């Protein structure tokens, strides 16, 4: 768990810190609950982190997932879902509808912080080609959001 | 590699048992042809199959003939060939062989004699114990050798499947054994008219009482006994061979397996 | 498989026509006992032929006195006494596979299902599928068609044709199980089987209804989510068809389709070019399909829909068949949804068409031209960026739009000189044609 | 663990058989051993797959009971 | 390689059926070559004369070379064991070469025996590598099934001491 807590804050690969998260739930199996619940939303977060939260359907229908779930688990899920979506909203959303379940600052609040604005950044660029000159308030109603929060992303994007 | 594809005409000068031609056919070319659906779906192809009737119709022939359809490669390799020395180090020279099979991927490894002289002398239980079980089963883990890439297959013409380390016909093994035995009298008069078939002399079509004194006799034998015609009338010095002829053949090799048996 | 040792043939002959008239109607079971000795002591003499006939008449004395529940415990222990010769066992298999298939009954099903126990054990691709598959084929015929059937078959048919296939049964078979599929509506693993099996092509070449058969069942696993070039293609490959088997209906039709699809197909090198091969065919000339796809392939001619319903849209109504087109357009609401996929094609045509003539356009002008709103076209507008297929930079306050890269001038000043070194060759060429003729004209 | 537990190796693979061999089998093998997942008839590993790999390549050493 | 041998067939005998019989397979095949040839039947080409020391296979060997008037060509077979690694091998390839650009030739090879073991593999040896040098001599039975022509007779005493692999139809055959 260690390894992989310190490989997700390096940041250069997750899949490794993916295995080590696996690892130790299969270690924490049935064993010690709290850490097992540490070891799979750690894992779940990375399996997240890797843009591929199809085969989080997978790993959250797994016996142990099932055998541990929880309302930090399903809310995971829910970011998972969320990713899918592409939707930066409903990752808030989901954010917001579980904050103290995952408002924890270590590689919890912090790698969903860093998703937010890999989302945020995503698609602003994706929305930005064709546009030699838009309106923010524009650009504001195609990502659904605010204008003050918009151009200040725009802004340490652009920076 | 020593003998190639080309010559694989011999699909009709084989004549007996084209029921089991077509059978070991049937079971070798698919893989050999189309092995990535094996991957595809998941299932592992054969290695190869089996061959009966130690001195009868030619094992090596249909080994030649079946890859007509296949355009592969047929190696002829012996077994104390490709164990040379009593080690399990013998393994190296099966691992050269493969490779070369796989520099020509289309080809199928035909075995000389595993059993030797599955009739009588010493067999797998007598003689060298367990050094050509394990040299088989050498080969037998080869069957990760890339199956799917690799378009190679592994025909035993054994003698007689008598002694043949039943160990090595579990599913994994080399699975099929196709029978072949001596011809039966369609097949021997089928396989002497192959025979008299590059002779054009005035003769006779007499094929069936020719059978009846040449029954039990292999291929082999057979083609013996066309030469064995050719020969009489050339030392004769006749340019005509008639059914006379063909008795006389027929009864010179009759005799001569007679005494030899 | 192993020598045999004692052989019972006079035995069997001299006693089992009369076991068979001492239980003409099986009520007595000492008579299957001791048939069953008799076949354990030829088997322990290592007989094939004795045991597979010994099979063979207790499975006929079971047919002919019709005790099934009797027959299927029974055929249960002769398969799994200790295995016995598998040369006897395929062929008690195949009789009770001819058997099965002339009763129809109602617990038939349970004979092919206790049949398919029987085999399943393993010894599928040696001693004898087609049996297994022959099974698997009337269960499908028994349900009459559902689902988990389908699914059965789905998983059966593979080791059978890795194996040992058939150029006919074994496609057919393959046919017959990819139909029931499409019937269940499964798109992933029916996509997945149709595309591990035609890769087993070359025989189509004499096929008479077989490559049709296939293709005219993968068109709506294609179509059904987002397939338009594959559908093209496929369309041409059974139109090539009646090429050989001319039948003027299905020849026009299938032309009418493939001519529709492919233009219909979103914009792309390889769609181009089976465009201009598609044009051109002189038996093509004589369906309004022709003066459509001369109309609708080249010269960025503004492909208004609209004008297009009435001028070139007469197939939905009224053509020559205007089957496939009623298929295609005619149909309630895929029809529908085909109708708005010409509408967004000729939207992105139109788009495409403009962006190689018309640098700046107005916003007004470009709507009008794409029959849409403002809204709608910046949208396909981005729709197209996104993918990178035009070259477009807007302003969206000012609602103006520019499709030429800024030059830079290095390359500027390049194509310059370039156009200056081609005036210079001008120069040389027009020198010595007008000196040379001048020498010509003066020889006098 | 390199590949991802050897590419989700299922949980009833545990090295502690085909490891405590006494059979040399080099760092190089283990490497070839562990590659030889590569039979991809599943996405996934079982023990079939390292018994196999070592089967493949090895010298049969054994007899450390006279010993202890 | 003897360029002409000129014993003749009168000062041998004893065996005289035998050496009419191995004339017949051997010397006619090259006279009468064309004889077989219109027929269509290929004459054999392996000839194994087996029998005790000084039994005239030698004499009688040269002598049907004479009467062929074709090239000769004698094989030292209980020298062709060298040590350097496929040695034999390499010289049985150029002979049968040789043999080859030089007409239709007498491949005389004694010693069979010594060439080939009866695969009696024991602990002091197993006939290792002569296996190598065996099989390579039966690849190269075959170059020569065309054409028939270059005749291949192996001396020896006891046949018994060989495989039955040599022995075969189109291999050595005629074991007189
Ligand atoms: N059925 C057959 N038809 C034609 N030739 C045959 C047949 N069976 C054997 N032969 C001849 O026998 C020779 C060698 O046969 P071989 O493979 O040694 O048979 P086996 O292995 O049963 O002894 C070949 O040259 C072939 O011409
Ligand atoms: N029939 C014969 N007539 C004359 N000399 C013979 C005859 N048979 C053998 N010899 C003598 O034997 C010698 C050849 O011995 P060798 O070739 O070694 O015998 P083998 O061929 O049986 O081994 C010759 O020098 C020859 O003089």
């Amino acid at each position: 768990m260690q390894s992989g807590i310190i490989h997700a804050a390096e940041e250069k690969d997750w899949k490794t810190a993916y295995s080590y998260f696996y690892e130790a739930f299969e270690g924490y199996d049935s064993i010690d609950s709290p850490k097992a619940i540490t070891s799979l939303k750690y894992m779940l977060l990375c399996k997240i982190m890797l843009n591929t939260p199809e085969d989080v359907q997978a790993l959250v229908s797994g016996k142990l997932a099932l055998r541990y779930a929880g309302r930090q688990t399903e809310a995971l899920k829910c970011v998972a879902q969320a990713s899918k979506n592409r939707s930066l909203a409903d990752f808030e959303k989901a954010l917001t509808d579980y904050r103290a379940e995952l408002r924890d600052d270590p590689i919890i609040s912090t790698h969903l912080a860093k998703l937010y604005d890999n989302l945020l950044e995503q698609n602003l660029i994706r929305v930005i080609e064709p546009f030699s000159r838009v309106q923010i308030e524009h650009i504001s109603s195609l990502i659904k959001l605010s204008k003050a929060d918009v151009e200040r992303k725009l802004s340490q994007m652009i920076l | 590699m020593s003998h190639e594809d080309p010559g694989n005409v011999s699909y009709s000068e084989i004549g007996g048992l084209s029921e089991q031609i077509r059978e070991l056919r049937e079971v070798i070319e698919l893989p050999l042809t189309n092995p990535e659906l094996f991957q595809r779906v998941g299932i592992i192809p054969p290695k190869g199959c089996l061959l009966y009737g130690p001195p009868g119709t030619g094992k090596t022939l249909l080994a030649r003939a079946v890859a007509s359809q296949l355009d592969c490669n047929f190696l002829k390799v012996v077994s104390s060939s490709i164990v040379d020395k009593y080690i399990g180090e013998s393994a190296r020279l099966i691992r050269e062989m493969f490779n070369y099979a796989r520099d020509h991927q289309p080809c199928i490894i035909f075995m000389d004699e595993i059993d030797a002289i599955g009739g009588r002398r010493f067999s797998e239980g007598t003689s060298a114990d367990r050094e050509i079980q394990r040299t088989l089963m050498e080969l037998l883990n080869q069957m990760d050798g890339f199956d799917t890439l690799h378009r190679v297959k592994m025909i035993m013409a054994t003698n007689r499947p008598d002694t043949l380390d039943p160990a090595l016909l579990r599913p994994g093994r080399l699975d099929r054994k196709i029978h072949i035995d001596l011809p039966n009298e369609q097949a021997r008069l089928d396989i002497l008219k192959i025979h008299a078939g590059p002779i054009t002399k005035h003769g006779e079509i007499d094929y069936e009482a020719i059978v009846k004194l040449s029954d039990g006799f292999n291929g082999a034998d057979l083609r013996n006994v066309c030469t064995e015609a050719g020969m009489f009338a050339i030392r004769a010095d006749h340019d005509f061979v008639v059914q006379e002829d063909f008795m006389k053949a027929v009864r010179k090799v009759a005799d001569s397996k007679k005494l030899e048996s | 498989i192993v020598k045999m040792e004692v052989d019972y043939s006079a035995t069997v002959d001299q006693r089992l026509p009369e076991c068979a008239k001492l239980a003409k109607e099986g009520r007595l079971q000492e008579v299957i006992e001791t048939l069953l000795s008799l076949e354990k002591q030829t088997r322990t003499a290592s007989d094939m032929v004795s045991t597979s006939r010994i099979l063979v008449a207790v499975v006929k004395m079971c047919y002919e006195a019709k005790e099934w529940d009797l027959l299927n415990e029974n055929i249960m222990l002769l398969s799994k006494r200790r295995s016995q010769l598998k040369q006897a066992v395929a062929k008690m298999v195949q009789q009770c596979c001819t058997y099965v298939e002339e009763i129809t009954d109602l617990p038939i099903k349970l004979r092919l299902i206790d049949t398919l126990r029987m085999v399943t054990e393993g010894k599928i691709y040696v001693e004898i599928e087609r049996a297994r598959l022959t099974k698997t084929l009337a269960t499908i015929k028994e349900q009459n068609g559902d689902v988990k059937e389908a699914a059965s078959i789905l998983q059966e048919l593979q080791v059978e044709t890795y194996g040992s296939m058939e150029k006919k049964e074994r496609v057919e078979f393959i046919l017959e199980q990819m139909r029931l599929c499409l019937a269940v509506k499964d798109y992933i693993r029916t996509q997945i089987i149709s595309k591990k099996i035609n890769t087993k092509f070359f025989q189509e070449e004499n096929t008479e209804k077989l490559k049709l058969k296939y293709y005219n069942l993968m068109i709506q696993l294609d179509q059904h989510e987002g397939s338009y070039l594959s559908i093209c293609k496929h369309y041409r490959a059974i139109y090539d068809t009646p090429c050989i088997q001319a039948e003027s209906e299905k020849w026009q039709q299938a032309l009418k389709s493939v001519v529709l699809y492919v233009i219909l197909a979103p914009f792309d090198n390889e769609q181009s070019d089976l465009v201009h091969r598609i044009s051109g065919d002189k038996k093509l000339e004589e369906i309004p399909k022709y003066k459509d796809l001369l109309k609708l392939f080249t010269t960025m001619e503004l492909m208004r829909w609209s004008t297009l319903v009435e001028d070139y849209g007469m197939e939905l109504r009224k053509g020559s068949l205007e089957s496939p087109a009623t298929d295609v357009f005619g149909s309630t609401e895929e029809g529908e949804k085909r109708w708005k996929d010409l509408k967004n094609r000729v939207v992105e045509h139109n788009i495409r068409i403009m962006a190689k003539y018309y640098t700046r356009i107005t916003m007004k002008r470009m709507a009008q031209l794409l029959d849409l709103s403002v809204d709608e076209s910046e949208a396909f507008l981005s729709n197209l960026v996104v993918n990178k297929t035009i070259f477009a930079k807007v302003d969206r306050l000012a609602g103006i739009i520019n499709f030429q890269r800024p030059k830079d001038p290095n390359n500027l000043l390049n194509d310059w000189s370039q156009k200056l070194n081609s005036l210079m060759s001008l120069v040389n060429k027009t020198t010595h044609l007008i000196a040379k003729e001048e020498m010509i004209h003066n020889l006098q | 663990s390199k590949m991802n537990l050897s590419e989700e190796v299922d949980l009833e693979d545990y090295v502690a058989r085909p490891d405590k061999i006494s059979g040399a089998d080099i760092n190089s093998i283990c490497q070839e051993s562990g590659m030889l997942a590569v039979r991809e008839n599943r996405y996934i590993v079982l023990a079939k797959d390292f018994e196999k790999a070592y089967k493949t390549v090895i010298k049969k050493d054994e007899q450390e009971h006279e010993f202890y | 390689v003897d360029e002409r041998p000129t014993e003749q067939y009168s000062d041998i005998g004893g065996l005289d059926k035998q050496i009419q019989e191995l004339v017949e397979a051997i010397v006619l095949p090259m006279n009468h070559k064309e004889k077989f040839e219109n027929l269509g039947i290929q004459p054999p080409k392996g000839v194994l004369m087996y029998g005790p020391p000084g039994t005239g296979k030698t004499l009688l060997a040269r002598a049907c070379a004479a009467q062929t008037k074709a090239t000769f060509l004698k094989l030292a077979g209980p020298q062709l064991v060298q040590m350097f690694i496929g040695d034999g091998a390499k010289l049985v390839r150029d002979a049968f070469a040789l043999a080859k650009e030089k007409a239709p030739s007498i491949i005389f090879i004694d010693e069979l025996d010594a060439i080939g073991t009866k695969r009696f593999d024991s602990e002091k040896a197993g006939d290792r590598e002569v296996q190598r040098t065996m099989l390579e001599l039966l690849n190269q039975l075959d170059g020569f099934q065309p054409n028939t022509q270059v005749k291949v007779i192996a001396a020896t005493n006891r046949v018994d001491i060989l495989d039955p692999a040599l022995l075969r139809s189109g291999r050595l055959d005629r074991k007189i």
